[PDB]
DNA sequence: TTTTTTT
DNA sequence: AAAAAAAAAAAAAAAAAAA
């Protein structure tokens, strides 16, 4: 319903097939069982990358809490290198 | 164009829809002048699709199946016309598609016997009917597209390539074209042609 | 010995 | 008063062959 948004989020699941091209996309952020950050859509599920994550300030970022994420999939592994985060 | 890919098969396909001339020399008889395609490949993959498209697109054309026809009842029958009480030739399948195209689906599935007309027919493109007193030759300068299954369940590419097919070589060194077609498993590709699909549906 | 294929 | 039949297609049982 936000006034900037009319670009559009894209489910987790419709990641499989493109490479090297910027997306955005929203869910829970927990722990997978191995131990790593990744986000939970009714779609589906991804890894995060987190080595150049510059963050909006203000905000408490924790898990449980609904995340806004701006990154390139890469499917060489199954990583969404993370650029921003509000 | 509901096909993705394949496009040096289009290729071939409109390169045999107009093949070269026909030679013949007063000493060197005859050469043979249009070109014929065999598809070998793994289950679906959109070989008899892309026949059935051949087929329509055509100006004259016969279809046939391996399993479904008999040798002998391809090339000419021996059948009495009713009025006149007098046993005449009647036509074969390929000859009504004389100077046309005839696509054959299932063609590793026929039976053998019925092959070695076919030799002939890629021979010297004509068919020769002795029997019950009718001693004549029939012209059939027809071109064939066929496509066939592997030996085994799909293609296996560490093999043999004649270990992977079940015709002789006799009639396989006579197709000018030989095409082998693998369905890669790749996600980028499936993706690509799941749009594709899903377009057209 | 068994199943296959040809007559 | 008589066209009647060679040429095909399809269904078996026996024997021999290959694994
Ligand atoms: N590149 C393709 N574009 C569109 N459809 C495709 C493509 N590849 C395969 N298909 C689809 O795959 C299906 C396979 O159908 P079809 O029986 O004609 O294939 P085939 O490769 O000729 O198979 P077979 O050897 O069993 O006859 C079709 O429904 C066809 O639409
Ligand atoms: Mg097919």
């Amino acid at each position: 319903r936000n006034e900037n948004f009319q670009m559009s989020i894209t489910p987790i699941k419709n990641l499989l097939g493109r490479d090297a091209q910027n997306f955005l996309l929203l869910g829970l952020l927990n722990k997978n069982f191995k131990g790593n950050w990744s986000l939970e859509d009714p779609s589906g599920s991804v890894e995060i990358d987190i080595s150049q994550t510059i963050p909006t300030q203000g905000h408490y970022y924790v898990p449980g809490c609904m995340v806004l994420v701006e990154g390139i999939y890469y499917s060489v592994g199954n990583k969404f290198h993370v650029t921003s985060m509000t | 164009p509901s096909i993705y890919g394949h496009d040096h098969i289009k290729k071939a396909i409109l390169l045999m829809l107009m093949g070269g001339v026909e030679k013949n020399l007063e000493n060197g008889s005859h050469l043979r002048g249009d070109i014929n395609i065999l598809m070998v490949g793994d289950p679906s993959t959109a070989k008899s699709q892309l026949l059935r498209f051949v087929l329509n697109t055509a100006s004259l054309a016969i279809a046939t199946t391996g399993r479904g026809s008999s040798g002998v009842g391809l090339t000419a029958a021996v059948t009495t016309d009713r009025e006149t009480g007098e046993r005449r030739l009647e036509a074969g399948a390929m000859v009504l598609a004389d100077r046309g195209v005839v696509c054959i689906d299932e063609f590793d599935k026929m039976t053998d016997v019925d092959r070695v007309a076919i030799h002939e027919v890629m021979e010297q493109q004509t068919v020769t009917i002795a029997k019950a007193g009718i001693h004549t030759t029939l012209n059939a300068r027809c071109s064939v597209i066929a496509a066939a299954n592997p030996v085994f369940g799909q293609y296996d590419v560490n093999r043999d390539p004649h270990q992977n097919i079940a015709l002789p070589d006799s009639l396989l060194s006579r197709f000018d074209l030989l095409f082998v077609v693998t369905d890669d498993i790749n996600e980028i590709r499936d993706r690509s042609i799941s749009e594709h699909v899903l377009r057209t549906h």
